[PDB]
Protein backbone atom coordinates (compact mmCIF):
# COMPACT_ATOMS: atom_id res chain seq x y z
CA UNK A 1 0.00 0.00 0.00
CA UNK A 2 2.93 2.70 1.26
CA UNK A 3 5.73 0.54 -1.00
CA UNK A 4 5.59 3.64 -3.34
CA UNK A 5 4.98 6.79 -1.21
CA UNK A 6 7.30 9.95 -1.97
CA UNK A 7 10.89 9.44 -0.63
CA UNK A 8 10.52 6.41 0.53
CA UNK A 9 14.15 4.71 0.57
CA UNK A 10 14.63 1.20 -0.84
CA UNK A 11 15.76 -1.14 1.41
CA UNK A 12 16.08 1.66 4.50
CA UNK A 13 15.29 -0.22 8.13
CA UNK A 14 14.63 3.19 9.94
CA UNK A 15 15.01 5.96 8.36
CA UNK A 16 15.95 9.19 9.30
CA UNK A 17 12.97 11.40 10.22
CA UNK A 18 11.96 8.17 12.59
CA UNK A 19 14.67 9.57 14.88
CA UNK A 20 11.84 12.17 15.84
CA UNK A 21 9.46 10.14 17.15
CA UNK A 22 9.79 8.59 20.55
CA UNK A 23 11.51 5.33 21.83
CA UNK A 24 10.28 2.46 22.99
CA UNK A 25 10.51 2.04 26.21
CA UNK A 26 13.04 -0.54 27.42
CA UNK A 27 10.64 -2.31 29.99
CA UNK A 28 7.43 -2.44 27.02
CA UNK A 29 5.43 -4.67 27.66
CA UNK A 30 6.10 -5.71 23.92
CA UNK A 31 9.87 -6.56 24.56
CA UNK A 32 9.09 -7.78 27.83
CA UNK A 33 7.08 -10.70 26.08
CA UNK A 34 10.21 -11.18 23.93
CA UNK A 35 12.55 -11.64 26.93
CA UNK A 36 10.17 -14.18 28.13
CA UNK A 37 10.01 -15.81 24.60
CA UNK A 38 13.55 -15.92 24.55
CA UNK A 39 13.95 -17.53 28.02
CA UNK A 40 11.34 -20.18 27.08
CA UNK A 41 13.70 -20.85 23.59
CA UNK A 42 16.28 -21.93 25.91
CA UNK A 43 13.88 -23.99 27.62
CA UNK A 44 12.47 -25.46 24.85
CA UNK A 45 16.38 -26.03 23.71
CA UNK A 46 17.38 -27.91 26.87
CA UNK A 47 13.87 -30.08 26.81
CA UNK A 48 14.57 -31.19 23.43
CA UNK A 49 18.42 -32.27 23.92
CA UNK A 50 17.26 -33.80 27.59
CA UNK A 51 19.33 -31.59 29.70
CA UNK A 52 18.03 -30.29 32.64
CA UNK A 53 15.74 -27.53 31.74
CA UNK A 54 16.57 -24.55 33.88
CA UNK A 55 19.69 -25.29 35.47
CA UNK A 56 21.95 -25.98 32.06
CA UNK A 57 23.94 -23.82 29.70
CA UNK A 58 22.96 -20.50 31.28
CA UNK A 59 24.81 -18.35 29.13
CA UNK A 60 22.94 -19.95 26.06
CA UNK A 61 19.62 -18.65 28.41
CA UNK A 62 21.55 -15.63 28.34
CA UNK A 63 21.69 -15.25 24.84
CA UNK A 64 18.18 -16.11 23.89
CA UNK A 65 16.79 -13.53 26.11
CA UNK A 66 19.11 -11.08 25.28
CA UNK A 67 19.00 -11.41 21.35
CA UNK A 68 15.07 -11.72 21.65
CA UNK A 69 14.75 -8.37 23.15
CA UNK A 70 17.71 -6.48 21.15
CA UNK A 71 15.77 -7.33 18.12
CA UNK A 72 12.83 -6.33 19.39
CA UNK A 73 13.91 -3.50 20.31
CA UNK A 74 14.82 -2.49 16.99
CA UNK A 75 11.85 -4.28 15.36
CA UNK A 76 9.27 -2.20 17.46
CA UNK A 77 11.15 1.08 16.39
CA UNK A 78 10.52 0.26 12.75
CA UNK A 79 6.74 -0.24 13.03
CA UNK A 80 6.26 2.76 15.15
CA UNK A 81 7.51 4.39 12.28
CA UNK A 82 5.81 2.67 10.02
CA UNK A 83 2.19 3.49 12.03
CA UNK A 84 3.32 7.01 12.33
CA UNK A 85 3.98 7.02 8.64
CA UNK A 86 0.08 5.76 7.88
CA UNK A 87 -1.00 8.39 10.01
CA UNK A 88 0.72 11.19 8.34
CA UNK A 89 -0.23 10.31 5.34
CA UNK A 90 -3.99 9.49 5.92
CA UNK A 91 -4.51 13.07 7.65
CA UNK A 92 -2.29 14.83 5.41
CA UNK A 93 -4.67 13.23 2.51
CA UNK A 94 -8.02 14.44 4.61
CA UNK A 95 -6.70 17.59 4.54
CA UNK A 96 -5.59 18.31 0.85
CA UNK A 97 -9.28 16.65 -0.07
CA UNK A 98 -11.89 18.79 2.15
CA UNK A 99 -14.96 18.31 -0.09
CA UNK A 100 -14.43 14.14 0.11
CA UNK A 101 -14.41 14.48 4.20
CA UNK A 102 -17.40 16.73 5.07
CA UNK A 103 -18.38 17.60 8.54
CA UNK A 104 -21.66 16.55 9.73
CA UNK A 105 -23.87 18.05 11.77
CA UNK A 106 -25.62 15.16 13.88
CA UNK A 107 -28.96 15.94 15.24
CA UNK A 108 -29.79 15.57 18.80
CA UNK A 109 -32.17 12.58 19.95
CA UNK A 110 -34.24 15.36 20.47
CA UNK A 111 -35.25 15.43 16.71
CA UNK A 112 -34.43 11.91 15.90
CA UNK A 113 -37.56 9.73 15.88
CA UNK A 114 -36.24 6.29 16.25
CA UNK A 115 -38.80 3.99 16.15
CA UNK A 116 -39.55 2.25 19.04
CA UNK A 117 -39.67 -1.73 19.40
CA UNK A 118 -42.19 -3.00 22.46
CA UNK A 119 -41.01 -6.03 24.12
CA UNK A 120 -43.90 -8.12 25.00
CA UNK B 1 -38.34 5.58 64.18
CA UNK B 2 -39.32 6.57 60.47
CA UNK B 3 -40.84 9.48 58.92
CA UNK B 4 -44.48 9.52 59.23
CA UNK B 5 -45.37 10.84 56.36
CA UNK B 6 -43.65 8.81 54.03
CA UNK B 7 -45.19 5.82 55.74
CA UNK B 8 -48.88 7.48 57.41
CA UNK B 9 -50.47 5.14 59.95
CA UNK B 10 -53.92 6.47 60.90
CA UNK B 11 -53.60 6.82 65.36
CA UNK B 12 -54.69 3.62 67.28
CA UNK B 13 -57.73 3.69 68.85
CA UNK B 14 -58.16 0.90 71.65
CA UNK B 15 -61.15 0.83 73.21
CA UNK B 16 -60.50 1.03 77.33
CA UNK B 17 -60.82 -2.29 78.80
CA UNK B 18 -64.37 -2.91 80.17
CA UNK B 19 -63.93 -5.71 82.34
CA UNK B 20 -67.63 -7.27 83.61
CA UNK B 21 -66.54 -10.46 84.56
CA UNK B 22 -65.16 -11.65 88.04
CA UNK B 23 -62.52 -13.74 86.58
CA UNK B 24 -58.63 -12.89 86.16
CA UNK B 25 -57.73 -11.80 82.55
CA UNK B 26 -54.61 -14.17 81.98
CA UNK B 27 -53.83 -12.44 79.17
CA UNK B 28 -53.07 -9.58 81.30
CA UNK B 29 -51.28 -11.44 83.84
CA UNK B 30 -48.53 -12.78 81.94
CA UNK B 31 -48.62 -9.50 80.37
CA UNK B 32 -46.87 -8.06 83.84
CA UNK B 33 -44.71 -10.76 84.47
CA UNK B 34 -43.49 -10.88 80.91
CA UNK B 35 -42.59 -7.31 81.30
CA UNK B 36 -40.39 -7.60 84.14
CA UNK B 37 -38.86 -10.62 83.56
CA UNK B 38 -38.52 -10.06 79.31
CA UNK B 39 -39.07 -6.27 78.64
CA UNK B 40 -37.02 -4.75 81.78
CA UNK B 41 -33.73 -6.74 81.30
CA UNK B 42 -33.91 -6.64 77.76
CA UNK B 43 -33.99 -3.02 78.11
CA UNK B 44 -31.35 -2.36 80.54
CA UNK B 45 -29.27 -4.42 77.34
CA UNK B 46 -30.38 -1.88 75.27
CA UNK B 47 -29.72 1.12 77.04
CA UNK B 48 -26.41 0.21 77.94
CA UNK B 49 -25.95 -0.34 73.73
CA UNK B 50 -27.31 3.46 73.46
CA UNK B 51 -24.82 4.82 75.40
CA UNK B 52 -22.03 3.31 73.66
CA UNK B 53 -23.05 4.48 70.68
CA UNK B 54 -23.34 7.77 71.93
CA UNK B 55 -19.75 7.92 72.80
CA UNK B 56 -18.92 6.72 69.37
CA UNK B 57 -21.18 9.23 67.33
CA UNK B 58 -20.52 8.95 63.86
CA UNK B 59 -22.09 10.23 61.17
CA UNK B 60 -22.74 9.56 57.05
CA UNK B 61 -24.99 11.57 54.54
CA UNK B 62 -27.33 10.56 51.62
CA UNK B 63 -25.16 11.04 48.25
CA UNK B 64 -26.76 14.32 46.01
CA UNK B 65 -26.62 13.70 42.68
CA UNK B 66 -26.45 16.92 40.15
CA UNK B 67 -28.68 17.00 36.96
CA UNK B 68 -26.72 16.34 34.25
CA UNK B 69 -27.56 16.93 30.32
CA UNK B 70 -30.62 14.42 29.68
CA UNK B 71 -30.70 11.96 26.47
CA UNK B 72 -32.58 14.63 24.50
CA UNK B 73 -29.40 17.05 24.30
CA UNK B 74 -27.19 14.59 23.04
CA UNK B 75 -25.89 14.48 19.81
CA UNK B 76 -25.99 11.41 17.61
CA UNK B 77 -22.69 9.25 18.47
CA UNK B 78 -21.07 11.61 20.85
CA UNK B 79 -20.89 8.53 23.38
CA UNK B 80 -19.48 10.51 26.04
CA UNK B 81 -22.47 12.54 26.49
CA UNK B 82 -25.23 9.41 26.05
CA UNK B 83 -22.71 7.62 28.39
CA UNK B 84 -23.85 10.14 31.50
CA UNK B 85 -27.59 10.98 30.20
CA UNK B 86 -27.47 7.09 30.17
CA UNK B 87 -25.73 6.84 33.80
CA UNK B 88 -28.04 9.32 34.96
CA UNK B 89 -31.33 7.56 33.45
CA UNK B 90 -30.60 4.31 34.90
CA UNK B 91 -30.12 6.04 38.64
CA UNK B 92 -33.91 7.70 38.26
CA UNK B 93 -35.23 4.25 36.75
CA UNK B 94 -34.15 2.95 40.25
CA UNK B 95 -35.56 5.12 42.14
CA UNK B 96 -39.02 4.85 40.40
CA UNK B 97 -38.30 0.86 41.49
CA UNK B 98 -38.45 1.94 45.40
CA UNK B 99 -41.16 4.87 44.99
CA UNK B 100 -43.14 1.78 43.30
CA UNK B 101 -42.64 -0.50 46.72
CA UNK B 102 -43.34 2.49 49.08
CA UNK B 103 -46.33 2.61 47.56
CA UNK B 104 -46.68 -1.01 47.83
CA UNK B 105 -46.25 -0.89 52.07
CA UNK B 106 -48.61 1.29 51.63
CA UNK B 107 -51.31 -0.73 49.97
CA UNK B 108 -50.40 -3.72 52.10
CA UNK B 109 -50.51 -2.03 55.06
CA UNK B 110 -53.78 -0.74 54.80
CA UNK B 111 -55.19 -4.13 53.44
CA UNK B 112 -53.84 -5.20 56.86
CA UNK B 113 -55.22 -2.96 59.04
CA UNK B 114 -58.44 -2.27 58.01
CA UNK B 115 -59.00 -6.04 57.76
CA UNK B 116 -62.72 -6.29 56.46
CA UNK B 117 -63.24 -2.88 55.50
CA UNK B 118 -60.42 -2.79 53.05
CA UNK B 119 -62.93 -2.75 50.09
CA UNK B 120 -64.56 0.64 51.54
CA UNK B 121 -61.60 2.47 53.73
CA UNK B 122 -58.25 1.66 51.48
CA UNK B 123 -59.36 3.75 48.43
CA UNK B 124 -57.05 6.46 48.55
CA UNK B 125 -54.03 3.76 48.38
CA UNK B 126 -55.52 2.12 46.04
CA UNK B 127 -56.04 4.96 43.74
CA UNK B 128 -52.37 6.29 44.69
CA UNK B 129 -51.38 2.56 43.22
CA UNK B 130 -53.73 2.66 39.87
CA UNK B 131 -52.10 5.87 39.42
CA UNK B 132 -48.72 5.51 40.16
CA UNK B 133 -48.54 2.22 37.74
CA UNK B 134 -50.12 3.90 35.05
CA UNK B 135 -47.16 6.36 35.06
CA UNK B 136 -45.12 3.41 35.63
CA UNK B 137 -46.73 0.92 32.74
CA UNK B 138 -45.94 4.39 30.52
CA UNK B 139 -42.48 4.71 31.28
CA UNK B 140 -40.98 1.66 31.67
CA UNK B 141 -43.26 -1.14 30.37
CA UNK B 142 -42.34 -3.25 27.60
CA UNK B 143 -38.64 -1.20 27.24
CA UNK B 144 -37.28 -5.24 27.40
CA UNK B 145 -33.99 -6.50 29.18
CA UNK B 146 -31.67 -4.39 27.02
CA UNK B 147 -33.40 -1.24 28.83
CA UNK B 148 -32.03 2.35 28.67
CA UNK B 149 -32.87 5.98 27.98
CA UNK B 150 -32.79 6.10 23.99
CA UNK B 151 -35.50 3.17 24.34
CA UNK B 152 -37.67 5.37 26.80
CA UNK B 153 -37.13 8.26 24.50
CA UNK B 154 -37.95 6.34 21.54
CA UNK B 155 -41.08 5.09 23.67
CA UNK B 156 -42.18 8.37 24.69
CA UNK B 157 -42.46 9.91 21.07
CA UNK B 158 -43.72 7.06 19.67
CA UNK B 159 -46.68 7.88 22.71
CA UNK B 160 -46.81 11.64 22.20
CA UNK B 161 -47.49 10.86 18.44
CA UNK B 162 -50.27 8.56 18.70
CA UNK B 163 -52.02 10.90 20.89
CA UNK B 164 -51.28 14.15 19.01
CA UNK B 165 -52.80 12.07 16.36
CA UNK B 166 -56.03 11.54 18.79
CA UNK B 167 -56.58 15.21 18.19
CA UNK B 168 -55.81 15.63 14.60
CA UNK B 169 -58.78 13.81 14.04
CA UNK B 170 -61.17 14.29 17.14
C1 LIG C 1 -1.54 -13.15 29.59
C2 LIG C 1 -2.81 -12.44 30.05
C3 LIG C 1 -2.51 -10.98 30.35
C4 LIG C 1 -3.26 -10.08 29.36
C5 LIG C 1 -2.96 -8.62 29.67
C6 LIG C 1 -1.58 -8.24 29.15
C7 LIG C 1 -0.82 -7.42 30.20
C8 LIG C 1 -0.23 -8.33 31.27
C9 LIG C 1 1.28 -8.46 31.11
C10 LIG C 1 1.98 -7.38 31.95
C11 LIG C 1 3.47 -7.36 31.62
C12 LIG C 1 4.03 -5.95 31.80
O1 LIG C 1 3.36 -5.01 31.59
O2 LIG C 1 5.35 -5.75 32.22
C13 LIG C 1 5.96 -4.66 31.61
C14 LIG C 1 6.12 -3.53 32.61
C15 LIG C 1 5.83 -2.20 31.92
O3 LIG C 1 4.50 -1.83 32.13
P1 LIG C 1 4.13 -0.24 31.93
O4 LIG C 1 4.51 0.21 30.54
O5 LIG C 1 4.87 0.58 32.95
O6 LIG C 1 2.52 -0.03 32.13
C16 LIG C 1 1.68 -0.99 31.57
C17 LIG C 1 0.54 -1.26 32.54
N1 LIG C 1 -0.30 -2.32 32.02
O7 LIG C 1 7.44 -3.49 33.06
C18 LIG C 1 7.75 -4.40 34.07
O8 LIG C 1 7.74 -4.04 35.20
C19 LIG C 1 8.08 -5.84 33.70
C20 LIG C 1 9.43 -6.27 34.27
C21 LIG C 1 9.25 -7.52 35.12
C22 LIG C 1 8.79 -8.69 34.25
C23 LIG C 1 8.92 -9.99 35.03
Amino acid sequence: MMNGRPGHEPLKFLPDEARSLPPPKLNDPRLVYMGLLGYCTGLMDNMLRMRPVMRAGLHRQLLFVTSFVFAGYFYLKRQNYLYAVKDHDMFGYIKLHPEDFPEKEKKTYAEILEPFHPVR
Amino acid sequence: SWDKDVYPEPPSRTPAPSPQTSLPNPITYLTKAYDLVVDWPVTLVREFIERQHAKNRTYYYHRQYRRVPDITECKEGDVLCIYEAEMQWRRDFKVDQEIMNIIQERLKACQQREGENYQQNCAKELEQFTKVTKAYQDRYLDLGAYYSARKCLAKQKQRMLEERKAARQE
